[PDB]
């Protein structure tokens, strides 16, 4: 026996569904979900880190001539100063005065720290998704896990479950996302080899067992004071330390629907969207006929109390005359009242007590215990408690949702407007009729 | 303020705050007519001005 339903994608309040077969006893299932989690696909482009400058001693060279050559190495640089005269703690260096010259030059490579802080750029594709499930069978709770699409299914009690597609597509994560020690940013970061001299990715490399490393960083020498051996040079400061200190806010705390980021690997969870159905197979051997089944001949409904708060504030008093000991299902026929009750025990002669919570300034509804009816009716009055620590327990309203004293009102109001018209007309109708035929 | 779908709230190294509204009135939906166009008014100001 297949059954299929829908259960809205809310954590932490329970759902029930009747299921049912002619000839036979029917079963309530309640069922309550506690996770859901999605999983984007990922890609590398780059990374970034430090960097470091390399400076080796000068060559100075007095009453001759220096020259220097190209090479390929990253930034490189060299250049020669001429009337230099340089000291030292014992005196003048070298025996010339003039026509001295120094030889400057400087490169810069990869930070040995770029092993530990590190950041790195993705791009992100379509997710996955899966949830985690409680049901209440035949009195017990049992627990399963399943992938949210169409290809799982899991066996519990020898019953079968398959959960999903889900009936939304969103997803919290952009195309381009960072990455950093549990942090998820989203930032438009540049393409590779097309860094800037002061800003994020001034420094990009592929991997962090490469060699080969890009960089855009400002370097140029400067002429040396006077008496003095060194190498003086300006240079633009690393970006990715101002980048820590002012990137702001992470998704944890600005992404809409209450979600929650994680980072190894990178997943959102609990977003409050959309919609999960459910499909179910039970096996013939649970089912008990009718024959065998105690039944119930004779009921009444009083409800002494309601208070349409958020919570379970309504109780009922409900007569019965019962055949024989035994269990039935209790399940409520309207949508506008959730009974808290799955079953209820029976015996003889004697009353039984459910609570309920709805919304209703006036409330009418049908209850069904073990394949019987009655009806219930009520006035309520409103809370005075003004804020709570949990969501309802109930459906919203409508717009024809109103108590039976306005709608009195209405019909009164309504009617009288339209005798008025109706009596202007019958006079206009007699009067050209015989102002026609009497010519 | 408490919007209707709830606000959430943090301070320092602590754990967040979650807080939604209930309804309450001062009018009846029972009784004389002025008296029941206060009571959906407070809840619903937006359509009770319109409708009217
Ligand atoms: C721990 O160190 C390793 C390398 O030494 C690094 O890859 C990893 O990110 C570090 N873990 C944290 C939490 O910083
Ligand atoms: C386990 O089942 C009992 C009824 O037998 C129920 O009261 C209880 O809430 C269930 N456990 C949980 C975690 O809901
Ligand atoms: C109702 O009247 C009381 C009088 O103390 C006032 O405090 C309250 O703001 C009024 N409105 C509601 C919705 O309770």
């Amino acid at each position: 026996y297949e059954h299929v339903t829908v259960i809205p994608n809310t954590v932490g309040v329970p759902y029930k569904t009747l299921v049912n077969r002619p000839g036979y006893s029917p079963m309530v299932l309640e069922m309550e979900l506690q996770s859901v989690t999605l999983e984007p696909t990922l890609s590398l482009d780059y990374i970034t880190c430090e960097y470091k400058t390399v400076i080796p001693s000068p060559y100075v060279k007095c009453c001759g001539t220096a020259e220097c050559k190209d090479k390929s190495l990253p930034d490189y640089s060299c250049k020669v100063f001429t009337g230099v005269y340089p000291f030292m703690w014992g005196g003048a260096y070298c025996f010339c005065d003039a026509e001295n010259t120094q030889l400057s030059e400087a490169h810069v490579e990869k930070s040995e720290s770029c092993k530990t802080e590190f950041a790195s750029a993705y791009r992100a594709h379509t997710a996955s998704a899966s949830a985690k499930l409680r049901v209440l069978y035949q009195g017990n709770n049992i627990t399963v896990a399943a992938y949210a699409n169409g290809d799982h299914a899991v066996t519990v009690k020898d019953a079968k479950f398959v959960v999903g597609p889900m009936s939304s597509a969103w997803t919290p994560f952009d195309n381009k996302i960072v990455v950093y020690k549990g942090d998820v940013y989203n930032m438009d970061y540049p393409p590779f080899g097309a860094g800037r001299p002061g800003q994020f990715g001034d420094i990009q490399s592929r991997t962090p067992e490469s060699k080969d490393v890009y960089a855009n960083t400002q370097l140029v020498l400067q002429r040396p004071a006077a008496g003095t051996v060194h190498v003086p040079y300006s240079q633009a400061p690393s970006g990715f330390k101002y980048w820590l200190k002012e990137r702001g806010a992470s998704l944890q705390h600005t992404a809409p629907f209450g979600c929650q980021i994680a980072t190894n690997p990178v997943r959102a969870v609990n977003c409050a969207v959309g919609n999960i159905p459910i499909s179910i197979d039970i096996p013939d051997a649970a089912f008990t006929r009718v024959v065998d089944a105690p039944s119930v001949t004779d009921m009444s409904c009083e409800v002494p109390a309601c208070t349409h708060s958020s919570d379970f504030g309504g109780v009922a008093i409900i007569k019965y005359t019962a055949s024989k000991k035994g269990k039935c299902a209790v399940h409520s026929m309207t949508n506008a009242v959730t009974i808290r009750e799955a079953d209820v025990e029976v015996e003889g002669n004697s009353q039984l007590q459910i609570s309920f919570s709805t919304a209703l300034a006036s409330a009418e509804f049908r209850v069904q215990v073990c394949s019987t009816q009655v009806h219930c009716a009520a006035a309520c009055h409103p809370p005075k408690d003004h804020i709570v620590n949990y969501p309802a327990s109930h459906t919203t309203l409508g717009v024809q949702d109103i108590s039976t004293t306005a709608m009195s009102w209405v019909q009164k109001i309504t009617g009288g407007v339209g005798l008025i018209v109706a009596v202007a007309a019958l006079i206009l109708i007699v009067v050209l009729c015989v102002s026609f035929s009497r010519h | 303020t408490v919007p209707t779908e709830g606000l959430e709230v943090t301070w320092g190294n602590n754990e967040p705050y979650k807080y939604w509204p209930q309804m309450s009135t001062n009018g009846t939906a029972h009784g004389h007519p002025h008296e029941i166009i206060l009571y959906y008014y407070e809840l619903y100001p937006t359509m009770t001005v319109v409708i009217v």
